[PDB]
């Protein structure tokens, strides 16, 4: 006659889902780094100058 | 929060009787009003003993469609007016009986 | 030029091939273009399987037995029944003596299992038996999954396989491995029609399947003269153990909280699909040729599956030839030459208005599967009629209604063949050693609407 | 607590949250299952139909016509059936004990070459027996494999030879009908169909041509394995011309509140036709490489090129070196030295190489895996598609033959071909006589019919 | 005819509630849009590193100037076999190539972005994924592509013997599964990325380990010598890499020239293999550490007692049977009899039987049932094969979870020798645990360069 | 600086359909308009 009540497991959610930052930091470390240009835009050039 | 709630929320459908099944299904049965009477007289229901009819899809008479929209463009795209060359001919007639 | 090989200035000499033929098709500020897929977030579930807990009777042959809906579910979608097979190890003692095998019925699976229903508090849902599963396994099959389907329900050239007493050569035994049948349901059809069971927290879903006894589930077979006769306790060692454990599962659905609080307390309206099997008949082919059946159908039938059935041996199952199968050469099933099915012509009536003609057999064997279905069958019989494009769609096809249509009624014709079949008189190893009988069975599969709303469901037209 | 029953075990999945999964799903309006909508379609019905004819009658080796009848409201299906004689063999065959008479392989897409579709009296449409064989080959949906072996003969009843009466093997070839859908732009989707209704004032026909049974039959020696050409006096109860034919098409009937929309109005259709190269003759003997110039017109979307075996009209349907030869068991099974001649294939676009010497492989394997539905199970029926989907009926890419300048196909043979075409083979070897190949080219493009005015046209001429 | 009105004629309130309204589409008309001007062809993959040879690794470079490419497959001519009358079997000896000779010879397959590397697969990938979603139809086309045509596995006796046959040299052809060659919707922006660097990197296996080399009645696997064969065990090979480019029209490609663009893939990543001895134990735990939003895991174990054959998840070797065959005994069923998952003592998925990963999951969410045993699977998505995303969880906010595997009876009996001739077991059998996953990610395409923003 | 400047350096001349190579090689052909519409007009 009344609606049922679901809630989370018996066990605590924390222990299981926890927080530890560090990859998100990784990530983002490593799209700020390749965010520089890495490539060469100039094939064939040959940039050293005449001494 | 009870039992019964899908039977009371149904609804039953239309249950027609044997004699709706010799009906034509082309065209509908004709609109007879029953004998309500005391004496003799069967209170059928018209809503379960009569046949709708299959003529309400197929009948037009309204749009361009149905045969009243067809007789005026043959007319018109009929020629008229002696032959010529040939044995002349007569404009066939589609209205049935007036 | 140069035939290079990365060539792409060859690309161009085709790209500038560009005129009016093709300005209709290609091009326009409009005109959508490919390697680039547009991209749409989606919600937000999980799935997982759950163990379906019994509420009524007992696990056994023969008998009948309910399976309750778990709730807490937000929503359930599969549902698939699980069954340990027993042992069986023919003896020396049988009747039949060296000349006689045992083996399991063809199609194991959709045998055994009849009538299996679902019901909302005590208003069935649906229903289906083994006739529409066969014709729905043979009509609507996903290749690729045909092997896969023909290895979990039996039929793997080994349950199948004849097998002697001891003292004879062939002395091996059948395996005692599980099986697994799916059950096919309305919400199992689409994932975009699952039960809302967070929804309904008043009604009580149940599920009732009822087994068959494993009489008919065993064939024994004379290794001779191919006559079939009823098994017994004492020709089999270990005995026949009624009781057998079988087990349903289900697969349910877990959505997120604010989706759950937004989609509860609403009205909805689903689209299913259902079952009429019409009331079996006997045709006797030495008596007429053609037989009539009436149909008295409710809601807008989308496809009629019509077979004739072997009902000669009640041990056999899905036979739906003539003449039965005999035991062949190196220990194997086979079936005889003259093993063709029996229906010639079929044909409609509306109120001796024919829809259709009497239309060859192989008509609806063939043209109507190929053009308005997604598989031909592979074996004889299974014969249907779609009044829609597509049957395996969920969404709605061309249908016509059967309530406000006056009794129809379908004519068949018997064959040469079946009236030959019927009498007795046929040699060894042949099939029809003994007269032969047929039924006539008709499956309708319709459309309905139900209604979930107040926290209960029903339907809004009954 | 550990059980079977366990439901909050989801719980951790759910709260498994982060951004990655904040960016594939959620969202004020993220679409979700479970939920399906429902959106109202419109009102029909449908039902078979026998097509009358009005000129000639069905016989082996003639051509018949037949009239697309009006009355209904749409055409999509069409389908041909024809019950086929009953054959049997008699002692006093020229080969005598050593003859053995069979049908051909593929029975059907065989005694039917040229069909043919029109309006009025325009040449519109029309298909032959290697598009239809391709076509059957590369979007064959599977499941219907078996429904189609069924249906136009390769049933192992009408291809399995049968010694003469007097020998062990005196069955007879049975005697059943067998059907044929005829491939038309209105049959390929249900969203393309003809508007009979809608046009009063041009006649349909489809024009059927079917062949003889000397070509048919095939008369095959026991040892040897030679094919010669069968006749009337070794067929038991002689040789009939006549046949029993008919055509099917189901038509769909809708209602008038709609059927008054579609009148006086203006519609474009995209269809997919077919053209046909001229066969041009290769032998192996001289020349290696094969040149043949294309002549196409308009945007063509695949080209399916075959070789085929060309040395007996009786046996079809073959694209191998080497014919299939009697074999135990009173079958037919095609010898060991068996591969298809083609070993490389080019196209050149005025003397420039748009496709390089690829093997005859790719063709035969990777396009087919990637840019058709199947893959073939027979030897030859290479392919090369412009389009991402050959069966799709939407428009892909595609190229214009007839904008585009003439237009070349280089093709080269084998060893194994240039040793057969030579004779030489011993008994039931495949290659005793001389072999001869031609090599045939089929196109598919797409075109526009406009449908105004009660008429049918094409709009770009 | 007539009927068709009488079919008509019933029209009811369900029939109202399904079809008719003013707004209702009907079929018979199909609405017609433009699409995309465009063309494709294929070419040539220009090497760049090494020389293709067996159990060396050599290096393609992606060709630029194209504008999308969508396509890759590798083209490979195998040798001619000629066993010779000089072998250590001597008469009792057959040599016949390993069972999926493709998908072998292939170890580690990568691509990688500049210096990058963007994902890569191997055997058990490539298995797992031909095996559970191969569309029919081209089933038969893909075996005869990788092999399997009764040429190249049966066993061919010594010259002296009755079958004096020889393997022919014919090429095989081995299409790349990329997150690019998922969908046609998904394709590299060669525009977008000017003078960018796309390398792909195959290491083929060494000759010696796939050649099968089998006794004719004790059904024993020696590995293979140059000596044994005529000629000799040619290191070099014949080897190339064709890719499909695509171009598109010049109003389209400067519309998108100079924007960010975001892409879904699709990648995998394989556990380390455990050797499991089922003489020892019977239940085996393996942790699972992958990453990201896993769609689907794949997990078996995998006879490894012989180094030559492969592709082999059955607790017993094929053996040699009649007729220059290769045969398996009646002793041959998968070693896992049960399986589980575990979330640090949480049972998330309990202690189900085989059969239910083997059939009833792929019934449910996969496009096709493997015909071979083994090919255990567990998807957390309604669609393996399905690109948009599903459902799917993801282990970076997960802690260390665990697989439990059960070995089978079979299994423990099989794991020690004794078996008669030609029964596949007469010598001890090593097996290993093989996990692999299918997981989701995210990349963006800016200024030139690609990186992932979330990763 | 970016990649297709080689290619999309110049244009490309114009290609003849294969109409052109049979009329008068001595004296040009007649200038005809061609025919524009929706019904059976090239």
């Amino acid at each position: 006659t009344v609606a049922p009540e679901k809630h989370g497991p018996v066990e605590d959610m924390n222990a299981i889902i926890n927080a530890l930052p560090t990859k998100v930091d990784a990530v983002k470390l490593e799209y700020s780094a390749s965010k520089t240009n890495r490539t060469n835009k100039r094939p064939g050039d040959g940039g050293a100058p005449p001494p | 929060p009870h039992w019964m709630d899908p039977q009371l929320m149904g609804s039953q459908t239309t249950q027609y009787s044997r004699n709706r099944g010799y009906g034509d299904p082309i065209r509908g049965d004709l609109p007879i009003v029953p004998d309500d009477g005391g004496w003799f007289a069967t209170r059928a229901n018209p809503a379960h003993h009569l046949h709708t009819g299959a003529l309400s899809m197929i009948g037009g008479d309204a749009s361009d469609c149905g045969s009243t929209a067809v007789q005026q463009l043959i007319k018109k795209y009929e020629d008229k007016g002696c032959n010529n060359n040939g044995l002349n001919v007569m404009s066939s007639h589609y209205g049935g009986v007036m | 030029t140069c035939t290079t090989g990365a060539g792409v200035t060859s690309g161009f000499i085709d790209l500038a091939t560009y005129d009016n033929l093709d300005r209709a098709l290609y091009g326009g500020k409009d005109a959508t273009t490919y390697f680039i897929k547009e991209h749409y977030p989606v919600g937000w579930f999980t799935k997982l399987p759950t163990m379906a807990t019994r509420v009524s009777g007992n696990p056994a042959f023969g008998q009948e037995f309910s399976v309750g809906v778990p709730r807490s579910g937000d929503y359930v979608l599969n549902a698939w029944l699980t069954l340990k097979t027993p042992e069986i190890k023919l003896l020396e003692t049988n009747r039949l003596g060296a000349n006689g095998t045992v083996r399991w019925t063809k199609n194991l699976m959709h045998n055994a299992v009849e009538h299996a229903s679902l019901t909302f508090n005590d208003i069935c849902a649906q229903q289906f038996n083994t006739a529409y599963l066969d014709a729905w396994t043979q009509f609507n099959m996903c290749e690729g999954k045909r092997i896969g389907y023909d290895n979990m329900i039996g039929n793997t050239s080994d349950m199948t396989n004849p097998t002697p007493a001891q003292g004879q050569d062939g002395a091996r035994t059948l395996p005692s491995k599980n099986l697994v049948l799916p059950l096919p349901f309305f919400f199992s059809r689409d994932c975009g029609l699952a039960l809302p069971t967070v929804v309904l927290p008043y009604n009580e879903i149940r599920i009732n399947i009822k087994l068959r006894s494993l009489q008919e589930l065993l064939v024994f077979q004379n290794k001779d003269t191919g006559n079939v006769i009823p098994i017994s306790a004492t020709d089999i060692a270990g005995g026949l153990a009624d009781t057998v454990e079988a087990y349903v599962y289900m697969t349910v659905g877990l959505v997120s909280n604010v989706e759950r609080c937004a989609m509860a307390g609403t009205v909805r309206d689903m689209v299913v699909e259902q079952m009429q099997a019409a009331p079996t008949h006997i045709v006797n082919p030495q008596n007429t040729n053609n037989v009539h059946v009436d149909m008295r159908f409710s809601h807008a039938v989308k496809a009629l599956f019509f077979m004739v059935q072997n009902v000669t041996y009640k041990s056999v199952g899905s036979n739906y030839t003539c003449v039965t199968p005999v035991n062949g050469p190196g220990n194997t099933v086979m079936e005889p030459a003259m093993s063709v099915d029996p229906i010639k012509s079929a044909s409609l009536t509306y109120e001796n208005t024919t829809r259709l003609a009497n239309m060859g057999v192989e008509y609806y064997s063939l043209v109507q599967p190929w053009y308005f279905s997604a598989s031909i069958p592979v074996y004889t019989g299974y014969h249907m009629y779609s009044y829609a494009l597509n049957v395996g769609s969920v969404h709605p096809s061309g249908s016509t209604n059967y309530g406000r249509l006056t009794n129809a009624s379908i004519t068949v014709t018997m064959s040469p063949e079946s009236v030959v079949a019927a009498a007795g008189g046929g040699n060894n190893n042949s099939g029809y050693n003994e007269p032969q009988r047929f039924a006539l069975v008709v499956i309708a599969v319709n459309h309905n609407v139900i209604r979930i709303m107040n926290g209960s469901m029903g339907f809004p037209i009954l």
